């Protein structure tokens, strides 16, 4: 019956030393942070002065300088701005979690031309992270001179001063510790001011000391403004040009640009980019990539291309600036990172219909194709959102195209009637496949086939099963069936009961190793061959598989596939062997044709032979037979 | 002069459940065949815990991984692993989790046992309407000579008559783990 | 202030950090698309249907209105007045109803979140292709000449500047910047240079310069070699280099002995 | 002149505004932090009974409770630990960052043997994001039951309660919102409790009601039974404990097969616990896998687990814990500042993890086993290390040619060879059989020299960098120049060949046309008329074979550089003997160009490559069979 309320309070000392040493991770932002006000009372004065020109009467150019000086140990960083008064100089830069901008932002009307940075407070108590004590010489239009000086303990002193007149500016003095004598060296304030805030509207200038000793004045701490902001009538090819060879480091330009931009409650401006020539480095992978970075209010936030665009198109450069979304209180890192993904599903469309409208000229494709044609069939293999639209992209070599690869859509106007299923094939060149056993069939009677000759293109049609409603179908794979006529298929079944004999007798010989030999019609002018099973690895598949340096081996023999023989009935050598087979149950000479003929059709079928020396002696007995020498 | 470095691979398809146990034969002991069985009904909660359902798993869509991982899938006669409630032409939506248990008891006789169901008549047409009316169901003696006890309740609780007195999952795979680490032999 | 609390609700249905070790991925984006798709229309169906019956009962209302207007004239219409009003109330209470559902529902499309076709819409998209005639290369033996004179004399300039130091990183944004210049004429007269640095007999600034001056050779018969001209190949080899290994080294060390042995015979 | 001092401040509610949703993310975290105020609470009362008892007259038992109910949305985190006065509700939780346990640690006499989480103060807001009410029921052991209740913004209450009896402890109540009402159920509080803090040292149970057959309500303590064994001594543990906590730490049907356990009380302090799994996972060698291997853990409070570097890439099925006391961390406990100590640990766990796979290298029944699984992950540590290469290239072990079916090791055969030999012979092939029986190691076997098998691919990435042992070289026979030291009069005798087999070369090399860059004669072979060497600098077969097999190649450079192949004969094969007889005397013959061709080819064959088109092979073999046989035409 006595309830009493209170208010809240907060304890200073804790809070300052929390503050500036915990938020933050690195000791490198405090430059940032700096540059950031600069730039935000740059832009107020801005603003101000297009009402009355009675405000720049006193200074009027806009300008940001870096002065460092080891001997003194400071690292002056002098700027034009608008001044602070003394009671807003205690009342925000003596009063945590409190922000002058804001206030600003919202007396001003209702809709300007003005976008600025930073609405937190605790942004200037970071320069103590690499500091012992900060001064800050300030002069505002309708007030007088002042200094302020603090060491981050728990007073600060303001005090009115004479000595060097400033225009209307603010001067930032900070006497830096004796660990951290490292960041008055220009290699490194040129490196942390390039990576973190290089495309800021103004002019930031350095004042080192080379060789009288002179004073120089590098102004080309920033000389590239960025591009994406204006309007996209006005850039003319070139000027993006340019903008590629000052973003990453080459000495070529581009091939292709997209300058899209999205509207609503997330909205952002993207610059991709396609190049020219694939690094020699692109799979190496480990180094951090930096090929897609992201922006809010033109400064950097975070770069990342492993959940900004997937694994298989990480050769696109560009450009991700927008205008607010949910940040840190070190603006390092995005809650809510559904964003991201939601980004990203934006982008991979776009870059899908750059690609379609690119591959309309057919003389710019092939500069395209012979240079990034692994991504789209790594894409293929892991994108079941988007795997139509990626399966229309690719080119193939076929056996009625010469020297020029052919669509896959074109392939299917110049069918026969009674065609159904694409016929292909894979091997490892394209003249080891041109000319092979399985062929020589199907390309006497006007069909096609397709030359898959590569290793990543067996991880493609593995998963790519159907096009168009049309039957990715082999022609390597226990008896593949082609239209034909009822003669020929009459003819092969009295065939079928002629050679009934011998096909049981060489499965006698050949103990485990064949599993069934049969008659077969894909042979037109060679002896025998060997196809696999439906279900398992083919000959390349093993091949590869047998290769791989990082795999394990307890699952190989599950998954290969057993392999069956083929006998052509019209050559003369299968004929005179059932003559053979015909009188004599068993004799020497046969065993050995029959061991030599399934030898051969095992080196021809692209399997490897498992002990090379048994062929070799086989062979050289045969030479030494024949030109001499007895034994 | 610029050596190399050894690279990784991406993955694979395992070889089929179905293949393991009808095609070829397989045999594993008994706990593999308990681990299996454990793998199948965690996942199939993760699933039925998001309102997501299934509409069947053929134990051909289950694929057992390299080494020993159970990886359930959707990529697709089946009168086999329906239910007699599918059966029906009533609503068009007979679908419900008891249906998803029935499925998932069918693959657990077909584990243990290793045989395919109803052996023993073959008519497609004589059986849809068997279990439609005249009910039958698969007889229970058919079962590995060292199966335990616990779980040959487990089966018979699966696949009663109805889909209002049928568990559901977190009861399921309570069981099998309190069967699983009590089972030295049986 | 610093209010977040609308972007709290996103939803994706091929998020990639949410999985179970025993479903497979692939097909669990299908069922979450499928499931999304489904709920929608189902909204939709009743936001349509609430929709087009409050325009038919608006319809309605004027057609009452004017009934009204009518009967304001003439007179005998009670129990179908009473009736009207009776079941229209009741159907005006129940869609008063009905829509603050709708209300809450917008509040429900919020908790049930933002899908990607809600959160933005497109704006403009434009796209070029960069048709330029990549061929261009001018006489040999002139641009030979016309380098040498002006571009080795300028970069003869620079590379004095740079050869009395042995720096390497200072050797490798040089080179970087040079490679942004320089072509092989630039090569050939640092070939000389050193050729007059040996009669000139500095024996200790022959050695810095000459590894200086074997290393860019090196990159010169890389270049060679592989016939991408030294502006394209400058990485690959420093990063290799300042990473050397204890044979890579070792070579390197014989062959620099080797190329001086050369020189001073030549 | 005129100086003035003045003091700092603060605005409150945009602190509070910039606490509860700027630097949060992964709202669950509030669970952890409430339960991380319980512990610290309950240790103070074990802390004041130790000098004099008779401050637990009204508590004998500590324990931490949840109870969610389902009905008015409310969850409750019952509590008996030290309990808060009147004095102290409103100084420690009406203050931003203030803390208490920060001033009890500053008033002990530097005793230490104590250790409570959390000095920095701002932890109650955690829990604000989640709900809109919070209210707290507190009582001591010299004052009376209190009440605070809050709802967010410049205001508290504080007012006095009598309406239940609580002998001493804390309750916190939260009033849920309707967004986040998933955290009533069983699964999500399960989940959050069991993967943010379970090695608490105190019972935490929970109180859901059930139904059974009917509201009877269950007790189910399980959320955390096993304890923290990394804080014990070594020796007094056994392997059955050491099994059990293996097991309910990574879900596996099988124990371990060693176990390392050790600590660093130096300026650094941190115990770790490392195991070896006894089978390899299936997805050890993939891309992109949420890596979670070694997880850290601050004062037994989860930090992260995935880490950059903290073992190398080698070395991942290493699996464990790794325990801390002091490092410096952010605000929300999830991130590592400025990564300096990581350097130090992950030095300290390689030299340890190495000393382990010595210390297993003295029997012979484990080392097999763990061989025969985890042997890939060692010729890894050769090729990317370079400072444990000399200690890491010990525990291979190869096959051999004199060990039937038992592997061997480098110094084993070191201590077995002959006093004139300088130098290992290797053979790298496909297989085992295919290496047994070869051409290349026909001499070498003769007199009575030893070879080592080397057959797979990570043996040529590896044999690439090892390029010594104990001062010694090692030496492939599948090179060109391999020499070896014997008497002088053979060496005569070979000289003396080398005139009358000297036309004969350069027939060869014209023939051939520039498919062979040489045609020398060399000592290598007894039973083989040919066989196929390549150059010292460059690609052999079999790597070559690799190198192209493999996908993402890249090929457009290594096409063009590589491949470099010799050729050579031997002089005592009455095949090659009536060759020279035969090009003796015709030097435009027609037969001598098949028989040249069709030796070359074989030999091409039987020495690792792959021939460029193999239908002209297979016909030259079929006609040869239809001409033996009287076909004709
Ligand atoms: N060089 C400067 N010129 C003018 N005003 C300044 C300058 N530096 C700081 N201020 C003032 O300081 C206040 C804001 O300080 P603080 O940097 O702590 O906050 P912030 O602007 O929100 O943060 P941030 O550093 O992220 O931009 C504003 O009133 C701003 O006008
Ligand atoms: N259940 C509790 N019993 C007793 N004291 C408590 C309890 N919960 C909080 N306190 C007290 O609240 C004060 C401030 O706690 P707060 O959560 O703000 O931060 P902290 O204790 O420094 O950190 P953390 O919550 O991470 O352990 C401390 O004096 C602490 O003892």
């Amino acid at each position: 019956e006595e309830v009493e309320t209170f208010a809240f309070q907060a304890e200073i000392a804790q809070l300052m030393s929390l503050i500036i040493n915990t938020f933050y991770s690195n000791k490198e932002i405090f430059l940032r942070e700096l540059i950031s006000n600069a730039s935000d009372a740059l832009d107020k004065i801005r603003y101000e002065s297009l009402t009355d020109p009675s405000k720049l009467d006193s200074g009027k150019e806009l300008k940001i300088d870096i002065i460092p000086n080891p001997q003194e140990r400071t690292l002056t960083l002098v700027d034009t701005g608008i001044g602070m008064t003394k009671a807003d100089l205690i009342n925000n830069l003596g009063t945590i979690a409190k922000s002058g901008t804001k206030a600003f932002m919202e007396a001003l009307q209702a809709g300007a031309d003005i976008s600025m940075i930073g609405q937190f407070g605790v942004g200037f108590y970071s320069a103590y992270l690499v500091a012992e004590k900060v001064v800050v010489i300030t002069k505002h239009n309708d007030d007088e001179q002042y200094a302020w000086e603090s060491s981050a303990g728990g007073s600060f002193t303001v005090r009115a001063d004479h000595g060097e007149p400033i225009g209307r500016g603010t001067k930032v003095i900070l006497h830096l510790k004796e660990d951290q004598t490292e960041y008055l060296e220009e290699r490194r304030v040129k490196e942390v001011v390039k990576k973190h805030s290089q495309f800021i509207g103004y002019p930031i200038t350095l004042y080192l000391e080379k060789e009288k000793e002179k004073y120089i004045d590098q102004e080309e701490l920033n000389k590239t403004k960025p591009i994406w902001t204006r309007n996209p009538d006005d850039i003319t090819q070139e000027e993006y040009g340019e903008f590629y060879k000052s973003l990453t480091n080459d000495w070529e330009d581009h091939l292709a640009v997209k300058h899209f931009s999205v509207e609503g409650q997330l909205e952002f401006r993207a610059l991709l980019f396609i190049p020219r020539r694939a690094p020699f480095d692109l799979f190496e992978n480990k180094k951090k990539k930096n090929n897609i970075k992201l922006y809010v209010r033109r400064v950097f936030i975070m770069d990342s291309c492993d959940e900004l665009i997937p694994e298989y198109l990480n050769f696109i450069r560009g450009v991700v600036d927008s205008e607010d979304l949910p940040l840190n209180i070190s603006r390092e890192m995005l809650q809510q990172s559904k964003i991201l993904k939601v980004i990203r599903k934006n982008i991979v469309k776009k870059c899908l219909e750059l690609f379609s409208e690119l591959a309309e000229d057919k003389e710019n494709y092939k500069k395209f194709y012979e240079a990034f044609s692994k991504n789209l069939k790594l894409g293929i293999h892991e994108d079941s959102t988007n795997r139509r639209r990626l399966s229309e992209l690719l080119r193939y070599h076929t056996s009625q195209s010469g020297d020029e690869m052919t669509s896959l859509s074109e392939y299917v106007s110049r069918m026969k009637e009674t065609q159904k299923s694409i016929y292909y094939i894979t091997g490892e060149s394209k003249e080891q496949v041109a000319n092979s056993a399985f062929v020589e069939r199907v390309r006497k009677r006007g069909f096609e086939v397709v030359y898959m000759t590569e290793p990543i293109d067996e991880y493609c049609v593995q998963q790519l099963k159907e096009f168009d409603g049309k039957s990715l179908v082999s022609v390597t794979k226990e008896g593949l069936e082609l239209p034909e006529d009822e003669e020929e298929k009459k003819k092969m079944e009295e065939s079928k009961a002629k050679f009934e004999n011998l096909c049981k007798l060489m499965k006698e010989i050949l103990d485990k190793k064949v599993e069934k030999v049969t008659i077969s019609n894909r042979l037109v002018s060679s002896p025998c061959c060997i196809v696999t099973s439906t279900y398992g690895w083919t000959a390349n598949m093993e091949r590869i598989m047998k290769a791989q340096a990082l795999r394990d081996n307890s699952t190989m023999g599950y998954m290969m596939a057993k392999k069956h023989l083929e006998i052509n009935p019209d050559h003369p050598i299968v004929e005179t062997l059932r003559q053979k087979a015909e009188a004599d149950k068993n004799d020497k000479a046969v065993k050995d044709l029959v061991v030599l003929l399934f030898e051969t059709a095992l080196l021809s079928s692209g399997f490897s032979l498992e002990d090379p020396q048994t062929h070799s002696n086989r062979i050289y007995r045969m030479i030494k037979l024949g030109l001499g020498i007895d034994e | 002069t610029k050596p190399q470095l050894a690279i990784v691979t991406q993955w694979c398809e395992g070889s089929s459940l179905y293949h393991h146990l009808h095609i070829i034969e397989t045999k594993f002991e008994m706990i593999k065949l308990i681990d299996i069985a454990r793998q199948t009904a965690q996942g199939m909660d993760y699933l039925h815990a998001k309102s997501i359902i299934h509409r069947d798993l053929k134990s051909n869509n289950i694929f057992l991984h390299e080494d020993l991982t159970v990886k359930i899938g959707d990529f697709g006669g089946s009168i086999l692993w329906m239910a007699p409630e599918v059966i029906r032409m009533q609503d068009k939506n007979p679908y419900s989790f008891q249906s998803d248990v029935y499925a998932f008891g069918i693959v657990l006789y077909e584990l243990m046992t290793g045989q395919l169901p109803y052996s023993n008549i073959n008519n497609r047409d004589q059986i849809i309407f068997m279990v439609g009316r005249g009910y039958l169901s698969p007889d229970l003696s058919k079962v590995r000579s060292n199966c335990p006890k616990a779980m040959k309740r487990l089966m018979a609780e699966c696949l009663k008559k109805k889909r209002d007195e049928r568990p559901l999952f977190p009861q399921i795979l309570a069981s099998i783990e309190l069967l699983a680490r009590s089972l030295p032999k049986i | 202030m610093v209010d977040y609390s609308v972007w709290d609700h996103i939803e994706v249905s091929d998020d990639e950090d949410e999985t179970h070790p025993n479903i497979d991925t692939a097909s669990l984006f299908r069922w979450r698309h499928q499931a999304r798709v489904e709920r929608m229309e189902q909204f939709q169906k009743e936001k349509e249907e609430l929709d087009r019956g409050c325009r038919e009962c608006k319809r309605k209302v004027a057609e009452c209105q004017r009934k009204l207007k009518e009967l304001e004239v003439a007179e005998g219409g009670k129990a179908e007045l009473e009736r009207l009003q009776a079941e229209a109330q009741q159907l005006r209470k129940e869609e008063r109803s009905w829509e603050q559902k709708l209300e809450e529902m917008r509040k429900k499309e919020k908790s049930m979140p933002w899908n990607v076709d809600t959160l933005s819409k497109d704006g403009f998209s434009k796209s070029m292709v960069n048709t330029k005639p990549e061929k261009t290369e001018e006489d040999s033996e002139e641009v030979r000449e016309q380098k040498h004179k002006t571009f080795v004399e300028k970069y003869e300039k620079q590379i004095k500047h740079f050869g009395m130091l042995r720096r390497w990183d200072d050797s490798q944004k040089y080179l970087s910047d040079n490679v942004h210049l320089v072509c092989e004429e630039t090569a050939n007269y640092l070939v000389i240079w050193c050729i007059d640095l040996e009669v000139e007999e500095k024996c200790a600034l022959m050695e810095q310069v000459a590894h200086q001056t074997i290393v860019m050779q090196f990159i010169l018969e890389l270049a060679k070699s592989l016939k991408v001209d030294p502006r394209a190949c400058f990485r690959q080899f420093f990063t290799k280099i300042k990473t050397a290994d204890r044979q890579y080294m070792e070579g390197f060390n014989d062959e620099l002995e080797a190329f001086k042995e050369r020189v001073r015979g030549r």
